[PDB]
């Protein structure tokens, strides 16, 4: 039936509904509105008012405006014939080749898979960075959820990633751009053309898009996520598919959330937060998963808001992660593209267990190392390492040199970089720390080890350097 | 020996504390900033607890 | 039907503004048109604040509200060994229906002074570190603090496997029964852990209360409390059981959030104040009976997860300050390896000796002592590099102790075994051996001793202390052992 | 299986006067504690199967 | 499998009907088959695709340490 | 009058009294309470609704259920049959043990006692804990503030305070386990028992048991307090009697407080606590005095919230600590046992004339050295430990005897350390110090001096050691 | 409007900190909470649909192009700060000025390390 708006602050849409009153989540249609101005219920405030939230945006509504329920949730347009396919957040193709003929539609709103449904057997997803899969190897199917600071090539690394890993990839993968720069997008795109991995004469690329940019009204960055996870899980359950899906950024779907919050005349949590920032992330995040039937392979960026982790918002993240990208600003300002850092870039599946004790442990002396030189750095910020222990003074360059060995050149960002790319297979990656580990290398300089592929490249390096 | 080793020493203490007074500085900042964010939370508990009382 | 049914006043947010029911029993669980089931916690005079247990995209306003009458009870047995519930006391785990069909309820409070009896028993981990250092006993509480998964509940589960032993004992001293909260802990996690215990199969004495990530917010919330009411049977019937309790850092937020829901202010860390409450008389309900209650026991493992250590975050605080301890894990040693990762420096139990075993407290109490310089003489003439022999003998040892309570992840152990590599230490005898020689001397000496000195730890065990003869037995036997390491 | 069996003799191991086996005892014990333990480990046997039963829980 | 006979009466009665049935317990339905399928594939992966209607078998070795 | 349950919302019991209303603070019980449900009058809130205050569990409760005002506020059992009796907060025989047959009650709000009828003079109370009367003498009927943070034996060393005091006096004592774990009250419990202290074949002991542990309505948990306090004013002037009154935790009880404020609707100030905190603490303090007529020797843990004391509570807690046991969570970690923090555990009356000079004057030395070798640690930490200047290292050497002499064994738990718990009668201990001040084992090292009661036993131990 | 018209137009934001301290402003009077750095969220949403509408369009729209110079003034350098974040996740890189130079005299004084083009990876003349 029809409801009124109200009132009207903001995409809080107060519509008062009479005539019916569907629950919540019910999708409105605003009469008035040549655009699809979906509301989606929010709260049923009572006096048969809901509280709708526009997904959209507002404007040029005379209030008391005459809002048409559509019904039910977003319903979008599945099938396969969705990759390619760039759609908005309404499933729309908002890549515009024409409509997309649907097969069916779906709310998106999409549950979480069943306990007893699992399959739940984390298997390396190798990358072919050293950095990555010996610190933070990935799973398939795994949710790795990409901290990093903003613009570090946190993005690109992803990008990368998805270049290395989606290309070998059999199952198909999501892009989804939440709350994207539409610009990034506008790159992406084309690098996806051009790839032709999404080809164009395929709306059965190995990629969906599913764009819900930076651009768009809170409501649609909001909800976009829960649909593309309805995706996802249409080409998981319905296709099979181990998806590998792009999320840039659910920090952008949090931020929604807190931004609705105080509209949704909430007590809204601390610094604002929407303390269903939890049940929010409980309700994605159970519909993330790698069911039986296949693989989220789930590659979630996650912003760090003001990189705090110690924010709440990551904080519950954590909770939720298997596989967690801690891009490192520090080691970035240590101009390291690679930037992260892995005492805090780990893995649950990062395991002895999992990935190999070697790599566990071969990992562990660094980390040790690592860990002890971290230790080191702040006494010696005063001290040096001067009339400190040269044993430590080896180890500590070492350990520098392990980090050096894991700066790894992009293949993609030859550009940006200038140095091309490397890709190192796990072997040559055990090798090269076992072998600096193994001190025979040292005797070398440490920037030798700089945006190395192998270690062969460290040692073609050192000679190139002396 | 000594002799060299005095002059070390002074040199060693001129680094040093210099180096210590550019982490200082750096603190300082952390300082304020996290010296009002407390203020901020709190202010915000305020606000907050005032706006939400018994 | 009428009155004690209401109308939805207004919903949102899985709050239910209710319209009617209003002699309604204080707390008293309702029942939702839906089937979903809610509580009623404010009185409010001209609605009743009811917590809607699941979600409300499932439901609308002026919606029948019907009470159930009843103020939560869970359903209670012990036929919850062998199954993973929700706080409803239901499958999960979908193994079909649980046992448990008897029902008990959640609020009922802590006993008094005089159904306890204090502790005296030891409890037991395997983790030697655990159970030597802040030695534990059984009805007891204490703190997992620590951060993610530092196989972060493995420390939980390696227990629990360990117990196994005990379960395959015939004892009710030691046979115990293991009680696992799960919060927020979405289901793949557990669905591990669940798995974990499967393939151990601990799980046969074994109830594991799973609110996951998912659960509406009071789902979560009351799995704690139900599975105390679960461990409060066993207490009762003189069983011991472990609860652990996992965690309520997660919980609290929810609360809070309930409560704020409630539209009452954050408090404190912007958490309420009486979430202190909440957890108090949670957490008081775990006790050690005495006899006329069977003596039993809900020995209480709560875990609390910080935040960057922070500790002075409100509620760990709290918690804290209810803790009979807290066995604190440090990342550094993990990420030097170094499993236990713990800064018993910083991790406590205050009881120390009710909860051992004079075998254990036989090296222990010297050990630690040991220990205690051998970490001090990091910081008194040492920030990082410096020598001499004496006391080098005490690093080198040292050193060695800390490998000799290197108990890497998952390590079920019994503690005979465990004070007999480490009498081998104590006693001074691979100081000598490189640190990588000892876990693999300590295997090896374990099929040994295992083996041949099956009569001996036959022997130890019994004792519950070890004898000097045995002690003797260990002597030649260690060096023995050294020898035959060689020689 | 089923298999019998002697202790240590660290003595032994250092003699052997046939020289192109000196190192491989050392080595050789090493090797077997690896049997040692692995046989020390496991049990004989796993059950058996109740077809009867089992045969009422199967259709096919 | 049974309570309200009101309902009970006609809901069970068209149960048993299916039962009574060998064109399919009455019928089966695509949706089912193409699940079962399907399902059938999974567990198999769950547990190996070995066929378990035949156990193991092992091999034989030694070599000498001197 | 006649209330109504108008408004639970939690265990806040908001009644709507009907028949008028029943003044303030007056203790209602709920028509319909298998354990009657204490009301404690907060506000009037008007309309004849008073927000109230839960003192039981609210459960069950039917909204609008009848209350009949108890005519008062809380009315409690006393009488002296409350020794060797564990009351709870509403006297109940907690203990278990059967009504108390008390010969009297009151109402729980006990006032401030006039000014004039404070004794102006006490003595220094001894306890025989060198440390303690050295740096914090305590005057026999002082409200000794014992900050100190969690855990740390402090419960223990508490306990043993009371094995060491009131055993040793004519001192009555009223124990409020407020808060505690119903497990250490348990605990606790037993020692008693088994100390004979409470002896309860002879229920008597001299000692009234108030416990109102951690599951219990804070307001009721705060209000524990008050009970203890109202019933040992009674001993205190009436029975005349020096009551010892223990009560831990006086933090929790102005946290208590501070979890109900926000809803009481006070807005509860910084760091969470409560508003009214200065009034919570103001009349409760000034409700608790040494009179002229007895002594309500008030020792009062203080767990010292996140160590943190210039936390507003503890802060605010200080002004009326008159003697402060500042309990040094980082000596803790130094191992200790003496953990306490030491430059910090005063009595603003310690005296030269009254602790006399000597006494005074080696506390100040022993104050300043302590806080000399405090520079001293400035240099240590990064430029040497068993190396740098020497008449320093004297001093550094000397702190440290007097560091470990200051460490004497627990005496129960020796239970825990083996350690046979010493104590030192005041002379020889600031002879002791003197000595040591005296620089006369200088010859002898340090670990001799540890964990020691009078200094010979340092001499003894220094023997044992040479081998 | 330019970029529709084909043009290159460019706008220089100067500077959006006192915008979002505006509208925090206005916010708060508006009696809605904030968090971050005392701000709410959607200043976010303010600067990214501020900043979504700089763009360089294709053929259709004449190619035009909106180039966007804002502006964020820092003060005290604070990355750390929320907003200069949020910008800094929008923007196509950064120019740090670092003062330090410019006090020395240094004319101009740039933080080079940090003045970057991400998106920048190929866009100037190949002589340069």
């Amino acid at each position: 039936t029809t409801g009124r708006i109200v009132a009207v602050i903001g995409a809080v849409v107060d519509v008062q509904f009479d005539e019916g009153l569907p629950p919540i989540l019910n999708a409105l249609e605003v009469q008035g509105r040549e655009t699809r101005l979906v509301l989606e219920v929010a709260q049923h405030l009572g006096e048969s008012t809901v509280r709708t939230i526009a997904m959209d945006g507002t404007e040029g509504l005379v209030r008391g405006q005459k809002v048409l329920d559509s019904g039910a949730p977003i319903r979008i347009p599945v099938g396969p014939e969705t990759l390619g396919r760039i759609m908005n957040v309404i499933g729309e193709p908002i890549d515009e080749r024409g409509p997309i003929k649907t097969k069916q539609f779906a709310a998106i709103h999409a549950e979480a898979p069943e306990f007893v449904e699992m399959s739940v057997e984390q298997e390396i997803l190798v990358t072919g960075i050293k950095v990555v899969d010996l610190l933070a190897p990935y799973a398939k199917g795994g949710k790795i959820g990409l901290f990093g600071g903003a613009g570090v090539g946190k993005t690109v690394l992803i990008m990368e990633l998805i270049n290395n890993v989606a290309k070998a990839h059999g199952g198909y993968s999501v892009f989804a751009g939440v709350g994207e720069r539409t610009r990034e997008g506008n790159d992406l795109y084309h690098e996806m053309i051009e790839s032709g991995v999404i080809n164009l004469k395929d709306a059965t690329s190995k990629v969906a898009l599913v764009y819900g940019q930076m651009n768009e009204p809170p409501g649609a960055r909001a909800r976009v996520a829960l649909t593309g996870l309805t995706v996802a899980e249409y080409f998981r359950d319905q296709e099979g598919q181990d998806v590998l899906l792009f999320i840039d950024n659910i920090f952008r779907f949090t931020q929604a959330g807190s931004e609705v919050s105080a509209l949704l005349g909430r007590i809204p949590s601390a610094v604002g937060y929407q303390p269903t920032l939890a049940t929010d992330m409980g309700t994605m995040q159970e519909r993330i998963t790698t069911t039986k039937k296949g693989s989220i392979t789930s590659v979630q960026a996650i912003y760090v808001p003001a990189d705090d982790l110690t924010d709440p918002a990551p904080a519950t993240t954590f909770a939720h992660l298997d596989a967690t990208t801690v891009l490192s600003r520090a080691i970035a300002e240590l101009g390291i593209y690679p930037a992260v850092d892995p005492l805090d870039s780990t893995s649950r599946i990062m395991d002895p267990n999992i990935v190999g004790s070697e790599h566990y442990d071969v990992a562990r002396g660094v980390q040790k190392i690592l860990q002890d030189y971290k230790s080191l750095q702040d006494i010696i910020a005063i001290l040096g390492m001067d009339e400190l222990s040269e044993e430590d003074k080896l180890t500590v360059s070492r350990a520098r040199k392990i980090q050096r060995f894991l700066s790894q050149p992009f293949q993609v960002a030859e550009v940006f970089t200038g140095h091309l790319g490397k890709l190192v297979p796990l072997k040559e990656t055990i090798k090269g720390f076992q072998q600096i580990l193994a001190g025979e290398y040292d005797h070398l300089p440490e920037q030798a080890f700089y945006m190395v592929g192998p270690i062969e490249e460290a040692v073609a390096k050192a000679d190139k350097l002396a | 020996s000594t002799t060299s080793e005095q002059s070390a020493r002074m040199t060693a203490m001129d680094n040093a504390s210099k180096n210590a007074s550019e982490m200082i500085d750096k603190l300082t900042l952390t300082f304020n900033r996290t010296r009002q964010a407390v203020i901020t939370k709190e202010l915000i508990e305020i606000i907050s607890g005032a706006a939400a009382l018994d | 039907d009428l009155e004690e049914t209401g109308r939805v006043l207004s919903i949102g947010d899985g709050i239910a503004r209710v319209h009617g029911l209003r002699n309604v029993q204080a707390e008293e669980m309702v029942e939702f048109s839906s089937g979903l089931k809610g509580m009623s916690l404010n009185l409010e005079p001209d609605n009743v604040g009811v917590v809607v247990f699941g979600n409300d995209k499932l439901i609308k306003e002026g919606d029948i509200v019907k009470r159930t009458g009843a103020i939560v009870d869970v359903p209670v047995g012990e036929e919850l060994l062998g199954r993973v519930v929700d706080a409803l006391g239901n499958a999960i785990d979908g193994k079909g229906p649980i046992g448990s069909k008897a029902r008990r309820r959640v609020g009922l409070k802590a006993p008094g002074i005089i159904p306890r009896i204090s502790v005296r028993e030891p409890m037991q981990t395997g983790i030697k570190a655990v159970d030597s250092l802040v030695p534990i006993g059984r009805g007891q509480r204490e703190l997992i603090i620590g951060d993610r998964q530092t196989g972060k509940t493995s420390i939980a589960i390696d227990t629990i496997i360990n117990q196994k032993r005990f379960n395959d004992g015939t004892d009710e001293k030691k046979k115990l029964y293991c009680i696992y909260v799960a919060i927020g802990q979405k289901r793949s996690t557990v669905a591990q852990l669940v798995k974990r215990l499967t393939d151990a199969d601990a799980m046969k004495y074994t109830i594991v209360v799973s609110a996951t990530a998912s659960d509406a917010a009071p789902l979560q919330y009351l799995a704690p409390y139900s599975g105390c009411s679960m461990g409060e049977y066993f207490r009762d019937n003189g069983k011991h059981a472990l609860i652990i309790y996992d965690d309520l850092s997660k919980q609290a937020v929810a609360y809070r959030q309930m409560s704020l829901l409630l539209r009452r202010p954050p408090g404190r860390e912007a958490y309420p104040g009486d979430v202190f409450y909440l957890h108090s008389r949670l957490l008081e309900r775990a006790a050690k009976m005495n006899d006329a209650f069977g003596g039993g026991s809900l020995t209480a493992l709560p875990v609390i997860e910080t935040q960057a250590g922070d500790v002075s975050a409100y509620i760990p605080t709290n918690v804290i300050s209810i803790t009979d301890g807290q066995i604190f894990l440090e990342t550094e040693l993990f990420y030097k390896g170094i499993r236990p990762a713990i800064n018993v420096g910083l991790s406590v139990s205050r009881v120390g000796s009710a909860a051992q075993t004079r075998a254990m407290k036989q090296v222990a109490g010297t050990m630690k002592l040991e220990l205690a310089q051998y970490r001090e003489v990091a910081a008194f003439a040492q920030f990082g590099s410096d020598l001499d022999a004496a006391t080098q003998q005490l690093l080198s040892r040292g050193v060695r102790l800390t490998e000799l309570l290197k108990q890497g992840q998952y390590s079920p152990m019994a503690i005979e075994e465990q004070v007999a590599v480490i009498y081998a230490g104590v006693r001074g005898y691979l100081d000598k051996l490189e640190p990588s020689k000892i876990t693999k001397f300590e295997n090896a000496f374990l099929s040994h001793v295992i083996s041949q000195h099956q009569a001996l730890l036959g022997k130890i065990r019994t004792d519950g202390k070890i004898s000097e003869e045995s002690d003797a037995k260990l002597k030649e036997i260690v060096t023995n052992f050294l020898a035959g390491f060689e020689a | 299986r089923k298999l019998a069996l002697k202790t240590i003799d660290w003595v032994a191991f250092g003699e052997i006067i046939p020289r192109n086996q000196k190192a491989v005892a050392n080595s050789l014990k090493s090797w077997n504690e690896t049997l040692t333990s692995r046989l020390a480990t496991l049990p004989e046997k796993p059950p058996a199967i109740d077809w009867a039963y089992y045969k009422a829980n199967v259709a096919k | 499998l049974d309570p309200v006979q009101k309902l009970f009466v006609d809901k069970i009665r068209e149960y048993r009907t299916k039962r009574q049935t060998s064109g399919g317990p009455v019928d089966a339905g695509p949706e089912y088959q193409q699940d079962l399928d399907r399902e059938l594939f999974k567990l198999k992966q769950m547990y190996g695709k070995a066929d378990m209607n035949t156990f193991p078998n092992f091999t034989f070795e030694d070599p000498k340490f001197e």
